[PDB]
Formats: C-alpha cells, structure tokens, sequence
C-alpha cells in the first residue's frame, strides 16, 4: 500500500508578526512539496527529484491553494481564540492531517482530515467519510456548523479522487526513487566495559524503506535479557540507520547472533562478533 | 494582569555597585517560554537595552558595557536581578524591565514594561535649598502685571515644590525644571500678578524641599 | 550593532491631522521591528508589532509599513490623546538598537515670549557669587535664542539654560536663563540686558536694568 | 500541554578521524514547535546549522533534524544543545560513535 | 495536489 499525506502547521506569533504557516507533502514517508509562510515570495517548492518535472501551472495553482488555507487558517485561529475564551497575547498552535492510504492495486483504504489545537485532538473525518467526531465542548460547535454546511461530502470527494489519482501519477512519475529499494550495510562491534562484561552493537545503516526489523538471539531463542535498541533515524541522504546493543559475558559473544530483517533483502542476515 | 514592578535604590555613590529586582505577577519564567530584559533610558536621551535573560538561564548582554553587567534569576521563577558594577555618574536614568516571547532562536517585542525606576549616581550629598527672591527692574515704568520670581540654589536630590501665598495664588505660575552645577541643582520659579495686587499685599514664595524636610517662605520686595 | 536612525527628531500636528514618522536600519532588519508609544511620564508601552500588526487594544487609526529598508508609522486621525514619544525597535540581531524617539505635539497659534529680567538679590551678592536671571513665558514654538550683553560684549560664558515642556495649560513653552558670575565681576559693569529673538518678533526682543538706579 | 523533546546526535557515515563527515542531532516529540537547536565544538556555537522541515507525526507532535559538517577528531568534543519551553534548563547531549 | 479548505472556518 502507499499513501498521500500533506500536513499542515499554523502557529500564531503573537509580538513577533504574522502566523507561521507551513504545508509539507509526503509520499509514503518521503517528503517531496514544501511551503512555507514566512519565507520571501511564499511558493510551493519542491524536495524530492521526480515532481521537478511539473509545469509553472502546477506550482501557480498549488501556491494559490497553499495561501487560500493560510487565510483560512488564520480565520480559524482567531475563531478558535474566541471559542475557548482565551488570551490574546498567547502564541497557540492548529494543525492539520489529510490525506489517503490507498492499496497497492487503486481502493482507497483509509481517507484522512483531522485537525488538532494545540496539541490535543480537536475534530476528526471518521473513515467512513461522512461522520465528524468532535471532542471538545467548542469542537461540537464546528462539527454542526460543518455538517450544515456539508465539508464532510466535498473532503470525500477530494480523497477519493483527486488524491488517489495523484497519488497514481506520482508513484508512475517517481518509480525511480519511490519503489527503490535499497538494502542495509550491517555490522557488529564489541567494547569491553570497565565493569566486566562486554556491550555487543549490531548496526544497520544506509536502507530503505524504514521498515526493518533487528534482534538479538542467545542459542536461536527469543532471548530473555535486557536489549536497549533506539528508534528508526534518517541519515539526511533518503536513508536510515537503527543498532541494537546487548550486554553479553566475557568469551560467550560468538552465542550471540543479530539478525536484520529488511524488506530489500533476499534473506534475513545474520552475524555473529 | 502580567504587572511587572521595578525595584532599586536611587542616589547611588560612584564606583558602587547598583542592584535592581523586577518583580511580574501574571507569567512565570519557568516552563515558560517567557524571557525578560533590561532597558535603561537617560532623561532626555534615546533607550538602551542592557541584558535579558531567559526562563532557561542563559543570559544575553550588551557587549556595549564593557563587562560590568550580570543578569540573573531566582530559583523561584517570579524575580529578575541585574547588577551593575563600578557605577558611573553617566549611569544616571530611570531603568525598566519588559517581557518578550522566544520564538526559536529570536526574541519578539517587548509585550508589558514596568513602572520604571530612577537611580541617580552623584557624589554630592543632600543638602538645603538656599532660596531668593527676584525683584522687578530698578527703573521699571507703571505696567499693568508684573512678574515676580524665587531663585532656589544649592541643594542636591532632584525634586522641590513651588508654591504662591501658601498655594492660595496658583494663576499664572510657572515652576522651570531643574539644572545641575558642580553637583548642587538650582532652578527658578515665576509668578505673574497683577499691578493692583503688588504691592498692595504681600507675596510670599513658598518652597518645599522633601529630601532634606525643609519648607522655605520668601517675601519679594523691590 | 545595527543602529537604528529614526526621524524626524520631533513633529508637530494639528487636530486630525495624519502624520508618518520614519525609521531606518543600517542592516536588513525584514518584518523585525516594533513601534512603542511613551506617554508624558509613562512607560513605553507596545503599539505595533512585525511591521503591520496592532497589538489587541491599540486604536485602529495607526498604521505600520515598510518600502524597502526605511519603516514607516502612520496615524491619520490625531487627537491630543496621543501627544508623546515614539520609539522603534529591532529584534533580530542580539545587540538590539533602538530608534533616537520622535516627540508628537499638537500646534497652536503662536505666541510671543514674555521676558523679564532679575537683577540678583543683595542676600546673593552678600554671598559672594551673583546670578542674573531672565525668564521668557508663554511662547510658540519651541525655537528660541538668548544672548547676553554685559555693557555691549556678549561673554557667553558662564550660562545657564532650562527650557520646559509645553504647559498644561495651553501647551506654552517657557525658558530661564541664569548668568551666574562673582561679586566683583558683577560690580564691575552697570548695564546688563537679555536679547531673545523668536520667529514671530522679527526684531530682538530687548531687556535690560542699570545697577546704579 | 507540552511534550519535552528528545534527542539523538549522530554522525552519518561511519566515522573515522579525518574523514569528513555530517553531524545531526534527530529532534522528536515535542510541542510547541518552537525550539532552538545549536551544534556545539569544544563547547562554541558552529553557525552552520541548517535545518529540516519541521514536521509532526500523528501523535501531533513535531520532529526536525538538523546537520552540519564536521571532521571527527579524537581531541574534539561535539554535542547538542536544545532549548525549548518545557525543559526548565536546556539539554545538552554530546555525540558519541557508539 | 493538496487538499483545499474552501475557506470554510471551523
């Protein structure tokens, strides 16, 4: 499956000028549209490769979408001010989430469009594209005022089509470096420790996607001893990098074995110290 | 309510150490992304910012004032210090503290300022006005008002009242600002009254000095 | 740091009258800039922030902008209310600079200084030092000269000048001069007489006494 | 109403003393997205800290990352210092080839 | 293409 997703940050700034306003787009994980307010001559701009090759009209129509939703956005958070009779002189934060998960061969399989103030869950799009779930006490407001209106019908109408068919045309357009897939350098290092036991480190770096999967095994089992792996980072190049540590005996590193797990690896990879 | 309150102590002695408080009732400088800074404003001239300080601790200066400037916090958010050592008589003015937001790596404008605090630096100490009269020229012809005046000299802290008649004459008066001279100030204060009235009665110029808890009474007489 | 140039050093408006005050940075200082407003004796409080954006609370009346590296601050329908000072800001480079601050008055018709002159008091003289004082009273606008003659030579020296802001009661101006000497240089002339010349009279205005009368 | 951030400094290629390298300090989990991020050698600010977009996951709070060239050097210290909001005094973390 | 608000405030 594969999926469009676009995100959007509007933070008042109070004393400082105008509200920051930012629209990022993403492809699977891969960011590849940008905009942002505060910038001189607020333009979308792109930062992947494949989606250069749009016309002047594709970035003049999307420009003038972008700046529509940062007035819209300002509006709101002026509304949003008086619906929780706040203060004027504080800085508060809305944020947004559309978009379509669509399976590998064209239905749509979840639609998104949710909005959060200031951190919290404020309004959500259920998955059946019809039905608002509103938590706060001023979200209801919005909710009814939005079903009068009926947005619930035109954001349907925008998921299931507009963005399942662009979605088509950038996965076609940018197969180059969307579909790659490229497999992880891996390695494992041993430190002596100055209390007696040694911190064995299996590193994976420089793959694609971020879906990995990395263990530690004793004798082949699931292992019952304390494993300190961290979270899935980027590297600043289109790649990630993970490592998972294990504090082991003095002579027994050659039980150990890690085993990485990749969706770009014919199969999975083991290494001993 | 926000409300922020300079303290400190004015008349301060050369190559001393001056020693300001703010004091803000309304945000807190602790997991706050509140900061507060410093202003100085000689009277008649342009405002200075001298320092600022964080809700984290990190302090900024003006590298302006070689290094004779420290800003600090309290460990109970609600309290700003700064410090200025070796005072100098061009230190003079009245000292403010603002607040501003931290937005990333920028400050924001200054949203609330306090009262603002005098602190004078003078080595003269406090002493009594002289006070003395103005009388009108020696060969002045019959005119329809005349104009007396009350010259006060020689007296250090900056603030004196003028009155006419115990204050009963208060029409037409005019109480100039003060000077300094050698560390003792002087300045003048005018009455205009009618020929009827002078010298058919007597005016007296009453001069009120609080620093030194004087009160003066002058009678002008040709 | 980046210095801030504001001018004009001091404006004057009539009732409803829309006035700009300009500000300059010697550096690009974009949408980094406020303008704060100080009442007579009061604190400089907030007025606009960025560059266009009124603080909550400020009359609708003032306007902010910017062409190119010089702000500019507009207020279009003036009343007596907002007779002050006016300061710029810079927020952007640490060392933040201010504006000089421009003082905004309200005109009236003009006037003409009442002078008189002060021969000092024998109390002064029996001191030993000796101040001639000539006061001008209830004047417009605030450009005013003085010069001095001791028996036809000016000896500027040993002057001393306090002029005071508009007067509450009719936004006058007033000014003292203080010819402060000794006893002996005080004895030594007879005639002493003042020359102020304000931009209504043309001529000097003239006084003067005799010590011996 | 506020998420304190978290940290990891890391270097981009494998590192060996002398071979240049990219130093980044991975910022997540946060609000508000108002955050300073400085790169610290031997203790002083290095200017060149160009930034990532500041994007937020579906928890709705923001991450960033944050790069600048170096050359690892066993006499040089580099770390990261963050200030936020929700931090009372600003988190220090210093890079380590682990 | 993203998606568009339509001006519609909350």
């Amino acid at each position: 499956s594969h999926s469009l997703r676009y995100f959007v940050t509007a933070v008042s700034r109070p004393g400082f000028g105008e509200p920051r306003y930012m629209e990022v787009g993403y492809v699977d994980n891969t960011e590849f549209v940008r905009f942002d307010s505060d910038a001189e001559n607020p333009r979308y701009e792109p930062r992947a490769r494949w989606i250069e090759q749009e016309g002047p009209e594709y970035w003049e129509r999307e420009t003038r979408r972008a700046k529509g939703n940062e007035q819209s956005f300002r509006v709101d958070l002026r509304t949003a001010l008086r619906y929780y009779n706040q203060s004027a002189g504080g800085s508060h934060t809305l944020q947004w989430m559309a978009g379509c998960d669509v399976e590998s061969d064209g239905r749509l399989l979840r639609g998104y469009w949710q909005f959060a103030y200031d951190g919290c869950d404020y309004i959500a799009l259920n998955e059946d594209l019809k039905t608002w779930t509103a938590a706060d006490m001023a979200a209801q407001i919005t909710r009814r005022k939005w079903e009068q209106a009926g947005a619930a019908e035109r954001d349907r109408a925008y998921l299931e089509g507009e963005c399942v068919e662009w979605l088509r045309r950038y996965l076609k357009n940018g197969n180059a470096t969307l579909l790659r897939t490229d497999p992880p350098k891996a390695h494992v290092t041993h430190h002596r420790r100055p209390e007696g036991d040694v911190t064995l480190r299996c590193w994976a770096l420089g793959f694609y996607p971020a879906d990995i999967t990395l263990t530690w095994q004793l004798n082949g089992e699931e292992l019952t001893q304390e494993m300190e792996l961290v979270e899935t980072r980027p590297a600043g190049d289109g790649t990630f990098q993970k490592w998972a540590s294990v504090v082991v005996p003095l002579g027994k590193e050659q039980k150990y074995t890690c085993h990485v797990e990749h969706e770009g690896l014919p199969e999975p990879l083991t290494l001993r110290w | 309510q926000v409300t922020l309150k300079e303290s400190g102590p004015g008349m301060l002695q050369p190559s001393k150490t001056l020693s300001l408080t703010c004091s803000f009732s309304g945000f807190s400088l602790s997991t706050s992304g509140l900061v507060v800074n410093w202003i100085r404003q000689p009277s008649g001239k342009s405002l200075e910012w001298l320092a600022a300080i964080d809700w984290d601790g990190d302090e900024y200066y003006n590298p302006s004032p070689k290094s004779r400037l420290t800003v600090s916090k309290d460990t109970s958010n609600t309290q700003v210090f700064l410090k200025i050592t070796s005072v100098d008589t061009v230190d003079t003015a009245t000292y403010y503290c603002a607040r501003s937001r931290r937005y990333g790596r920028y400050s924001g404008a200054f949203d609330y300022w306090g009262l603002g605090v005098m602190v004078t630096v003078s080595s003269a100490e406090t002493t009594a006005p002289s006070v003395y009269p103005l009388a009108p020229g020696t060969a002045l012809k019959s005119n329809s008002m005349v104009t007396l005046g009350c010259l006060v000299k020689g007296y250090f802290p900056e603030p004196v009242t003028v009155t006419w008649n115990s204050g009963a004459l208060s029409s037409g008066v005019h109480t100039f600002p003060a000077v300094l001279q050698s560390g003792l100030y002087t300045l003048t204060s005018s009455v205009t009254v009618p020929s009827s009235t002078w010298s058919s009665q007597a005016v007296t110029c009453n001069v009120a000095h609080p620093a030194s808890s004087t009160k003066v009474d002058k009678k002008i007489v040709p | 740091d980046i210095q801030m140039t504001q001018s004009p050093s001091s404006m004057s408006a009539s009732l409803g009258d829309k006035v700009t005050i300009n500000c300059l940075a010697s550096e690009d200082i974009g949408n980094y800039l406020s303008w704060y407003q100080q009442r007579p004796g009061k604190s400089p409080k907030l007025m606009i922030y960025g560059v266009t954006n009124l603080e909550d609370g400020v009359p609708s009346r003032f306007s902010g902008s910017r062409s190119g590296s010089d702000y500019s601050l507009t207020i279009n329908s003036l009343g007596y209310d907002d007779e002050g000072i006016y300061h710029c800001h810079e927020y952007y480079e640490y060392p933040f600079t201010f504006g000089s601050g421009t003082k905004l008055e309200i005109k009236r018709a003009d006037a003409a200084p009442t002078v008189s002159i002060f021969p000092p008091s024998t109390e002064q003289l029996a001191t030993g030092g000796a101040s001639v004082v000539c006061l001008m009273n209830n004047f417009y606008p605030r450009d005013i000269s003085v010069k001095w003659k001791i028996d036809g030579t000016e000896r500027r020296d040993g002057v001393l000048d306090s002029v005071t802001d508009q007067d509450s009661k009719d936004s006058t101006y007033s000014m003292s001069s203080t010819l402060s000497l000794t006893k002996a240089d005080y004895e030594s002339h007879n005639l002493y007489t003042c020359e102020v010349v304000h931009k209504t009279s043309s001529s000097p205005v003239v006084k003067s006494f005799n010590r011996n009368e | 109403i506020q998420k304190t951030p978290q940290i990891q400094v890391y270097s981009r290629h494998p590192p060996e003393n002398g071979k240049p390298n990219i130093l980044n300090c991975y910022v997540t989990q946060f609000h508000p997205p108002h955050i300073e991020i400085q790169m610290l050698k031997n203790g002083k600010k290095i200017p060149k800290v160009e930034m990532s977009d500041m994007s937020f996951s579906k928890d709705w709070s923001f991450y960033i990352l944050a790069h600048t060239e170096f050359t690892p050097t066993e006499t040089d210290t580099y770390a990261c210092r963050v200030k936020h909001a929700s931090m009372a005094e600003p988190k220090t973390v210093y890079w380590d080839r682990d | 293409r993203g998606p568009g608000r339509a001006f519609v405030t909350i």
